[PDB]
């Protein structure tokens, strides 16, 4: 039995970049239901890349203004609490080392 | 006012119909992905003499084995885009067909049939189509052909070699056929996935969506006749649909149409104002655009089989130029073809173009014509013995037919 | 305009079930947005449950369902 | 590398088919005109005129900086016989100073 | 009363589980494909029309007239005040629904 | 040895199309991967419980579709919705 | 006759030829363009950001500001937004002198000796 030799990968043809091979294994073997379709990989990689695409651009725009050429936890944690809808999206989450937004209440500033 | 349809049709007769003349009598079976033309040769006079079997080509079985409503009376249809691939739905139609033709006097075929078939069909499709029509009915011989070519053989001034284009539109595909010489050159030859069919669901959809309050009020019904009556082709598009634009003339020549009755109760039971959408379906052909699918259209495709010939063979080719089918039955598409045939054409060049005199019917008087004048040859003809010595795709490469290729499907 | 229907004794009953004495009177028109909002998530999910099924009716486990996902469950209803 | 120009010329009454030698051709590349164009020639004269673009691609963009037109509703080839009168000091003004070639 | 009543089967799902009526046209094609065709042999291939190389034009998507405008919140096209009103009071049905006929990118 | 496995090699190579120039910390890192895993593990869960209360066998792309919605708080989830559509679209063609 | 655009700008979208995006709006009507190579750079020389009232010619290419509306005008001649379609079919009437004729035919820029009495 002859085959195609380097065939592409599903990634690759749908235009994603995370594993979309790797998502289905995982959903398979998740036991989340007893068969996955076709297309739900593809679609949970899609909408995976749009997240991180979003957490991405936001920490590297807050670790440019800080004069820094890589990202640091800090920066996440400053890119996830400036925007209200990841704020909201990741309530219940502690990041390692990444401090606390810096605010002070109008009652205790001075004068 | 709305108009409706009938049903209930007498096709019978005496056991069979022989008249004074000679030993064989053949069978015309015009086929067609909206409806099959049938009616015997009848030999002796050439005007059609009773063209029978006028019925939509739809069939449904019933779901319990109640009965087979095939006739005119959900619903299925034998073809897909032109090409026939349904089995036993065919078989039933043909016997219905055949049981209103007046089988003579027991299981058998009457004798040869010149049913049409598409343009091009694939080499697996007419081996099918073969094999349900001898195993199933063991006709002595086949002969196949063209609709289109057909009519323009009935509408040839005699037989000879001829040469010219030809337009064809249809139910599911539309056409532009070279032939040269009487003999179609199936190389540089192209068709147009969009058709008649395709243009009334276009309109039902507008229709729709322009009164969401009774969207069940008309149906596929309607939509056909109104785009059979109400409607027409324009010269230019862009120009028309301009002029229509101001309001003091948009209504002057505007169509109500008045649909069951018993807000001045025009709600539900609406005139359904009509005066832009009886343009934008027949010019679905044209402009492809219109529907997401994108493709040339009559107007490029045609020069883009054109611009590949020499100027020499252009003039003759040209000089006979024929309108056949369903969608050409609007007014006024001879002036939009010969226009836009001038605007593409040399400065002093001339052009020829013909409408047939019956563009849906005189495919079945050119069958009939051509079955009546080729009885005797032998050469034509696919004889019943052939289909055992003959792989199962074997053309007789005669003319108003395809063209033949050497090969063989391998199957078991 | 039906949040209106929210009466104003309604609001004292509901706050006198909690077990406070005195009520201000501009409570009423902050008190009838926390009920126009809480009440404006469960709809998210219970219409979107119903959407799922093909079906244009919110039967009343897609409420429960949607209560369940926030984080509050209630008993009786065929939890 | 380059000997003549074929162009196309047609309207909505036919088509032509032109040939021309390199002065007209660099008179053409001189007014940018490209593919698409509404054009006027002159035999006699040389002249190029470009009257802009052909109205069928105005959709090609929403917005462009060029102004389209509808395509000619004439003939492609016309003649004429055109009688000219001309001066003698006309012809003294032309030759007496270099002309302006500008 | 019939032609024949020892009719066969050409292919059917009688035994397996695939379609009853016949192979679907997208498959007859595919199978035909592996037909060793020659360069020059016709088929059911090479006879569809190319893509136009003209650019097509705009049209008004509730009025069918020639639009020159567009709008970023639908999509859409109109040509005038009173469609841009009229397309403005619609609801998302017939909206996805006009964008849908013509397809787009959006499903 | 251990297919420990991660999306290390796969965010970072996300990176590049929004900051061509920006590097990533190994802490970063482990956060992004704890964050992507985290939303898979949510997805998936809800689609299941979902395909379950409607008596299905087969978690399809419809079903994550109305997960993402029921998850997805704002208009993150019509925008991902939007992706995922293209990419599907382009997936089937 | 002559072909306007006139109206309030809301957004514009260069990417890196060239390819370009923007939403006019008037108060009655808002529209998304794409802009061909042309008009790139007859934007990009005259820089046009949010909130500014522009007229264009279309047979020509030129961008002509007139000022900044109201709305953007939080963190220079305030107008307030347009009325009307985003593209009007102006009737313009010009008259020309007959000496103005003359003296445009004079010389290669023949209107320039038409202010400073040169001809
Ligand atoms: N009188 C008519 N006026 C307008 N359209 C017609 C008329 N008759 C048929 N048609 C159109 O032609 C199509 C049928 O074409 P048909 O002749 O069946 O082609 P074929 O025989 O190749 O299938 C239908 O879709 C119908 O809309």
């Amino acid at each position: 039995g002859k085959a195609r030799a380097k065939a592409k990968t599903r990634s690759s043809r749908a235009g994603l970049q995370f594993p979309v091979g790797r998502v289905h294994r995982l959903l398979r073997k998740g036991n989340y239901s007893e068969r996955v379709g076709a297309g739900a990989p593809v679609y949970l990689a899609a909408v995976l890349e749009y997240l991180t695409a979003e957490i991405l651009e936001l920490a590297g725009n807050a670790a440019r203004d800080n004069k820094k050429t890589r990202i640091i936890p800090r920066h996440l944690q400053l890119a996830i609490r400036n925007d209200e809808e990841l704020n909201k999206l990741l309530g219940r989450v502690t990041i390692a080392q990444g401090g606390v937004l810096p605010n002070i209440q109008a009652v205790l500033l001075p004068k | 006012p709305f108009r409706d349809a009938r049903a209930a049709p007498d096709p019978v007769l005496e056991a069979g119909p022989v008249a004074h003349g000679p030993l064989p009598v053949p069978l015309v079976l015009d086929n067609g992905s909206f409806q099959v033309r049938a009616g015997w040769a009848c030999p002796g006079q050439d005007p059609g003499p009773e063209p029978r079997l006028q019925f939509r080509a739809v069939c449904a079985r019933g779901r319990g084995g109640a009965r087979g409503a095939s006739g005119p009376q959900m619903l299925r249809s034998p073809f897909d885009r032109n090409v026939p691939v349904n089995l036993e739905l065919q078989e039933l139609l043909l016997d219905y067909s055949f049981q209103h033709l007046g089988v003579s006097s027991q299981g058998c075929v009457d004798h040869p049939i010149v049913l049409t078939e598409a343009v091009c069909n694939p080499l697996y499709s007419r081996q099918m189509m073969s094999e349900l029509l001898f195993e199933c009915y063991g006709i002595p011989k086949v002969a196949y052909g063209i609709d289109s070519l057909f009519s323009f053989y009935h509408n040839k001034p005699k037989n000879s070699m001829c040469s010219g284009l030809i337009i064809s539109s249809g139910y599911q595909c539309t056409h532009v056929l070279p032939i040269l010489e009487g003999r179609l050159d199936a190389k540089n030859c192209k068709r147009i996935n969009l058709g008649g069919s395709q243009a009334a669901g276009y309109l039902q959809r507008l229709l729709q969506l322009k009164y969401p309050g009774h969207l069940a009020a008309i149906t596929l019904s309607r939509m056909e006749e109104i785009l059979h009556e109400h409607s027409y082709i324009a010269e230019d598009y862009v120009e028309e649909l301009h002029k229509w634009r101001c309001p003091d003339y948009y209504e002057n020549n505007v169509h109500k149409m008045q649909l069951p009755f018993s807000v001045f109760n025009l709600a539900a039971y609406h005139q359904l104002f009509v005066g832009t959408e009886r343009i934008r379906a027949p010019e679905i052909i044209f402009q492809p655009s219109l529907i997401g699918e994108e493709q040339a259209g009559i107007a490029e495709t045609l020069q883009y089989i054109l611009d590949r010939y020499p100027k020499d063979i252009q003039e003759m080719l040209v000089q006979n130029v024929f309108l056949t089918g369903g969608n050409t039955m609007y007014p006024g598409m001879k002036a939009r073809m010969e226009k836009e045939l001038l605007e593409m054409r040399p400065f002093r060049s001339s052009f020829q173009v013909q409408l047939a005199s019956n563009p849906v019917l005189d495919a079945w008087y050119g069958a009939r014509d051509w079955a009546l004048n080729h009885l005797d040859d032998n050469e034509v003809w696919i004889t019943r013995k052939e289909y055992e010595e003959k792989g199962g795709e074997y053309l007789k490469e005669h003319c108003a037919s395809n063209i033949y290729v050497p090969i063989r499907l391998p199957k078991q | 305009d039906n949040i209106q229907g929210i009466t104003k004794p309604a609001i004292r009953r509901l706050a006198r079930r909690g077990g406070v004495k005195r009520i201000s009177g501009l409570i009423y028109e902050e008190t009838r947005g926390v009920l126009k909002v809480f009440l404006e998530n469960v709809i998210r999910d219970a219409v979107t449950y119903t959407e799922h099924a093909k079906r244009k009716t919110v039967t009343a486990m897609d409420v429960v369902y949607a209560l369940k996902r926030q984080g509050r469950t209630l008993y009786g209803f065929g939890g | 590398t380059i000997s003549h120009v074929i162009i196309g010329l047609k309207t909505a009454k036919g088509t032509k088919q032109l040939k021309l030698d390199p002065s007209i051709f660099e008179s053409l590349q001189k007014e940018r005109v490209e593919a698409g164009d509404v054009i006027y020639i002159e035999a006699n004269s040389g002249a190029v005129k470009r009257q802009g673009r052909c109205d069928t691609y105005a959709t090609e963009f929403d917005l462009e900086a060029e102004e389209y037109v509808p395509l000619p509703k004439g003939d492609v080839h016309k003649k004429k016989e055109i009688i000219q009168d001309v001066t003698l000091h006309d012809l003294d003004v032309a030759n007496a100073r270099p002309q302006g070639g500008q | 009363k019939d032609p024949n009543f020892v009719h066969s089967g050409h292919g059917g799902a009688v035994a397996g589980k695939k379609n009853r009526t016949w192979k679907n046209l997208k498959q007859i094609l595919a199978s035909e494909r592996a037909l060793p065709w020659q360069l020059n042999d016709p088929n059911y291939f090479s006879i569809d029309a190319p893509p136009s190389f003209k650019p097509a034009k705009k049209y008004s998507d509730v009025s069918g007239l020639l639009a020159n405008y567009t709008d970023p919140q639908s999509k859409l096209r109109f040509s005038t005040i009173e469609e841009f009103s009229y397309i403005r009071r619609l609801p998302s049905d017939v909206v996805t629904g006009y964008l849908a006929l013509r397809k787009a990118t959006s499903i | 040895r251990s297919r420990k496995e991660s999306y290390s090699i796969y965010v970072y190579k996300v990176l590049k199309q929004v900051h061509p120039d920006t590097g990533i910390s190994s802490k970063a890192m482990g956060i992004m991967n704890s964050f992507v895993n985290d939303i898979f593990e949510r997805i998936a869960g809800e689609a299941s419980r979902l395909a379950h209360y409607n008596k299905r066998s087969t978690i399809t792309s419809r079903e994550i579709q109305t997960a993402v919605r029921l998850l997805l708080p704002g208009e993150l989830a019509k925008h991902a919705v939007s992706e995922g559509t293209k990419a599907v679209t382009k997936y089937t063609s | 006759e002559t072909e306007i655009i006139e109206g309030e700008v809301v957004e514009i979208q260069i990417d890196r030829s060239k390819v370009g995006k923007l939403t006019l709006k008037t108060t009655e009507m808002e529209t998304i363009y794409d802009l061909g190579t042309k008009m790139i750079e007859s934007l990009t020389k005259d820089k046009v950001q949010a909130g500014d009232v522009i007229t264009i010619d279309k047979a020509t290419g030129k961008i002509s500001k007139l000022g900044r509306s109201f709305t953007r005008a939080r963190d220079t001649k305030f107008v307030q937004c347009p009325d009307g379609e985003l593209q009007k079919r102006k009737e313009v009437v010009h008259t020309v002198s007959l000496h103005e004729i003359d003296v445009i035919n004079s010389r290669t820029q023949g209107f320039l000796a038409l202010f400073s009495g040169d001809t």
